[PDB]
RNA sequence: GUUGACCUCGGAUCAGGUAGGAGGACCCGCUGAACUUAAGCAUAUCAAUAAGCGGAGGAAAAGAAACCAACAGGGAUUGCCCUAGUAACGGCGAGUGAAGCGGCAACAGCUCAAAUUUGAAAGCUGGCUUCGGCCCGCGUUGUAAUUUGGAGAGGAUGCUU
RNA sequence: AAAGCUCCUUCGACGAGUCGAGUAGUUUGGGAAUGCUGCUCAAAAUGGGAGGUAAAUUUCUUCUAAAGCUAAAUACCGGCC
């Protein structure tokens, strides 16, 4: 509906003879789509990246943290592929990037980037390098606990 | 079972050859059908020639090296030199071959001249009669004796070089110093011994250190 | 014109005399050329994925080991000596970068 | 685009990450049915490369097929003829396991046209493929000149006639001297070579 | 906390569709003999045939080079003539056996993956509609436009369509 | 708006259990292995395939696989005339 209204007012503008992009202004919006986001961080236009933690084929996003680290762009693995989807008016998004914000919340963007950095990346700097656990089942864990307790 | 002085028979009829015999009682009927198809397609291409313009091409091997014939199509370089756009060439009766190259100025120039003659003889009708453009024939030179067979009107003028030529005496070229037979022997020997001589020369050069 | 033919068959530079022109490279001939993004993508993917078991074996035979053994093992794994030597060069580059990082 | 990264990653089938993903997905596919609909391609880059599109009318089916050669199905191994024909065990099927997978998926989904297929996993006893199929009766397919060629009757059961990629590989359809016997069709070429041509004016 | 999303997986005589069988001379594959010839016979031959199985059309198939070549270079596919009973294969026995070039018939070229539209998913199915559009759904795990190596993308530049 | 041409520094993405190798079977005129298939190993980036004798080394030539569509000339008297 917003796009239809914008197109209608642009139509009135160029029917009046005033050129397009005079009635409308430059849009600031969050960036989505996997290929689009990947290109944005490759060209360093992305200021912050949020990668869904539950991408069915992790391959599609398994390289994204490494790509963001290589390109020096702050990233965060966030919970909710469906959450990103409903943020972006789709079913799923699987990746989201913010590049530019308006001046009224450039300070909010800076605060969010700093908070994400110092509260996610610095803590996961070491845990991201280790292998995923080979955690056993409940009964196996109890058996090992009993074995260790009997030994000691 | 041979019985006399016979050439040893090798007739390959030990399979069931009768199952795959191809007679040709339909040769005249097929010719009639071919003529009818040719007439129909010529009528469909009403003012245009029935074929596409082809370039001159030299046959590959050392046999047939001496003869030229018609090729598949003109190269991009030939079209560019003749000034005919690549997308415009196939729509005006010119065959285009994108995978052939012009390794020699002689073939390039011959095909360029061929294309230029064709363009000079081309009559281009406007897309709409009531508004001709600057690239079309302006309705006055649009009437002339045309050709409908580019394979004959633009054939290979001489596939082979002229086998006979007269020159005045004292213009006879001097022979190869050692003779043609010796020259051929020397060239053969050099080709045979190029590698052995090379390895011997490098060995003698490196023997000092 | 690369080289002018001798105008006679049966020779070192045999062939009919034609003025051979040099021509611009066709785009097909570029197939093996390297590109910026391809290099970037391949390096990032190598960092993400790591090494294969046979590559690790070759690296172990290469550093503190035997080059003839590495060559023989690489040829056995890949099937071709050219591929084996290219792989050995790549793993030598990997070893040098890791050791001088 | 991320599909270039996916293509590069798929080459590293011996790496730890790809090996782990392959092992887990092999277990899952083995637990599933021999043939089953797959909601989305597990190899998006491979599917898009082979022609898959993310629109209505495109279907992915996952199929596993038994592995190994083709034992001759004769009773008690007794072939009745000359010793050169006594082989039973080390004989090989002339088509591919990929072709068998495509044929079985086509039989399962007769109403669709097998567009292509690709390897997704391997096992000691099974090979796993994903088959891209197209609906020739869907309007989204019938209206698209990029794909609606498959709606024509000449493309019924391409996988059965050997017209898919694996069929074109098995049939020897390549240019050059190495494919003299199979360039234009092996049986057709043999018939041409063994036909005796007799004209009127011999 | 429940509902609510989305991810898989299901039900329904749900709405709309589709497949089977026939025919099978010719066509595309699979599978596959033995009689016979070798004056016996086992490799071989018959034959990459008959029988068996699957799948199409008016033609099918093939097809726009990861080709041929080695030349002064040819230039998608198919078919005829020739190459040629040749190169080669073969208890080198019986026997088998192509291809390039060359002449001709007919000629037709193309589109996807791999790029960010990112100043606007611009794309599509279904339903309603006076015809202006509306709604749901698909789709960002990518539907349109652009590009396919013969290039192209980015810039200049003046003509042209 | 869209489209072609003339010049240009630069850039120039190009298909993976795929190629290739080994082995086995079959097939081919294809002979230290012509194609196909099974199993095992398993690529690269002027890389790769081919260049009809196996191998190492050095050159050269030629194309650009592992995705797809496409009249005609060709077969066929099975079907209807
Ligand atoms: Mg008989
Ligand atoms: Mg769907
Ligand atoms: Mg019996
Ligand atoms: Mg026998
Ligand atoms: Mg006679
Ligand atoms: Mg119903
Ligand atoms: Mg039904
Ligand atoms: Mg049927
Ligand atoms: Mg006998
Ligand atoms: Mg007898
Ligand atoms: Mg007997
Ligand atoms: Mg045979
Ligand atoms: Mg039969
Ligand atoms: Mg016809
Ligand atoms: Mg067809
Ligand atoms: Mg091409
Ligand atoms: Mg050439
Ligand atoms: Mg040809
Ligand atoms: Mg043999
Ligand atoms: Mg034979
Ligand atoms: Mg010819
Ligand atoms: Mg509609
Ligand atoms: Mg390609
Ligand atoms: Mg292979
Ligand atoms: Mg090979
Ligand atoms: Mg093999
Ligand atoms: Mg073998
Ligand atoms: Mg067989
Ligand atoms: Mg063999
Ligand atoms: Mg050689
Ligand atoms: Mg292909
Ligand atoms: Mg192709
Ligand atoms: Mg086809």
């Amino acid at each position: 509906q917003e796009k239809k209204e914008r197109l209608l007012r642009e139509a009135t503008a160029i029917k009046e003879g005033k050129k397009k992009e005079d009635v409308s202004k430059k849009p600031y919006t969050v960036k989505y789509g996997l290929n689009h986001v990947v290109g944005l961080i490759e060209n360093k236009k992305a200021s912050l990246v949020l990668i869904a933690n539950d991408v069915d084929p992790i391959e599609l996003v398994v390289f994204l943290p490494a790509l963001c680290r290589k390109m020096g762009i702050p990233y965060a693995i966030i919970k909710g592929k469906a959450r990103l989807g409903t943020l972006v008016h789709k079913k799923t998004a699987a990746v989201v990037a913010i590049t530019e914000v308006r001046s009224e919340d450039k300070n909010e963007l800076a605060k969010l980037i700093s908070a994400v950095k110092e509260g996610y990346l610095e803590k996961v700097e070491d845990t991201r390098k280790r292998w995923g656990g080979g955690i056993m089942g409940f009964k196996a864990q109890k058996r090992e606990e009993k074995r260790k307790k009997s030994l000691e | 079972a041979i019985k006399h002085n016979q050439q040893i028979p090798n007739n390959h009829f030990r399979k069931h050859w009768q199952r795959r015999v191809r007679c040709h009682f339909d040769q005249p009927g097929k010719k009639v059908t071919r003529r009818l198809a040719r007439r129909a397609k010529a009528a469909a291409l009403a003012p245009r020639p029935v074929d596409k313009l082809r370039p001159i091409v030299r046959c590959p091997t050392v046999k047939y090296n001496r003869r030229t014939r018609l090729g598949r199509g003109f190269t991009l370089e030939e079209l560019k030199a003749a000034g005919i756009p690549r997308l415009l060439a196939p729509t005006i009766g010119i065959a285009v071959d994108h995978r052939r190259k012009n390794l020699s100025e002689e073939s390039l120039a011959a095909n360029v001249q061929r294309l230029k003659d064709y363009k000079a003889r081309l009559i281009l009708f406007p897309r709409k009669s009531n508004k001709p453009k600057k690239a079309d024939t302006p309705k006055d030179q649009q009437t002339a004796e045309t050709t409908t067979s580019l394979r004959t009107s633009f054939g290979v003028e001489q596939p082979l070089a002229p086998g006979f030529t007269e020159i005045s005496k004292s213009e006879i070229p001097a022979g190869i110093e050692g003779g043609a037979y010796r020259a051929l022997r020397k060239a053969r020997s050099d080709a045979r011994l190029v590698g052995v001589r090379e390895k011997r020369a490098k060995e003698k050069a490196e023997a000092e250190a | 014109a690369p080289v002018e033919r001798t105008g006679l068959i049966r020779g070192l530079n045999k062939g009919h005399k034609t003025t051979r022109r040099v021509l611009k490279e066709r785009p097909s001939r570029r197939k093996g050329a390297q590109s910026k993004r391809t290099q970037f993508v391949r390096s990032l993917i190598r960092e993400v994925a790591g090494l294969a078991p046979y590559e690790r074996r070759v690296i172990e035979l290469l550093r503190n080991g035997k080059d003839k053994r590495a060559r023989k093992f690489s040829k056995k794994k890949l099937g071709t000596f050219g591929r084996a030597k290219r792989k050995c060069e790549e793993l030598q580059r990997i070893i040098a970068e890791s050791r001088r990082a | 685009g991320a599909l270039k990264y996916l293509e590069e990653l798929s080459k590293k089938k011996q790496s730890d990450v790809v090996r782990f993903l392959l092992r887990v997905r092999c277990w899952e596919y083995r637990q599933l049915n021999v043939i089953h609909r797959a909601s989305r391609p597990s190899r998006p880059d491979k599917a898009r490369r082979l022609g898959y599109k993310a629109k209505q009318g495109y279907v992915i089916y996952r199929v596993r097929v038994r592995r190994g050669g083709r034992k001759r199905p004769v009773p008690k191994g007794a072939t009745y003829g000359k010793p050169t024909n006594q082989g039973v065990n080390q004989l090989k099927y002339q088509r591919s396991l990929r072709a068998t997978a495509e044929e079985r998926v086509g039989r399962r989904c007769s109403n669709l046209r097998v567009l292509n297929s690709y390897w997704v996993n391997q096992d000691s006893t099974y090979k796993y493929y994903e088959v891209i199929l197209v609906d020739p009766n869907h309007k989204a397919i019938r209206r698209d000149p990029r794909i609606n060629w498959i709606c024509n009757p000449v493309h019924k059961h391409r996988e059965c006639r050997g017209l898919t990629s694996t069929g074109k590989k098995s049939r020897g359809l390549n240019k050059g001297h190495r494919f003299n016997k199979t360039r234009a069709g092996r049986r057709k070429t043999w018939k041409r070579h063994n036909t005796l041509s007799l004209w009127r004016y011999r």
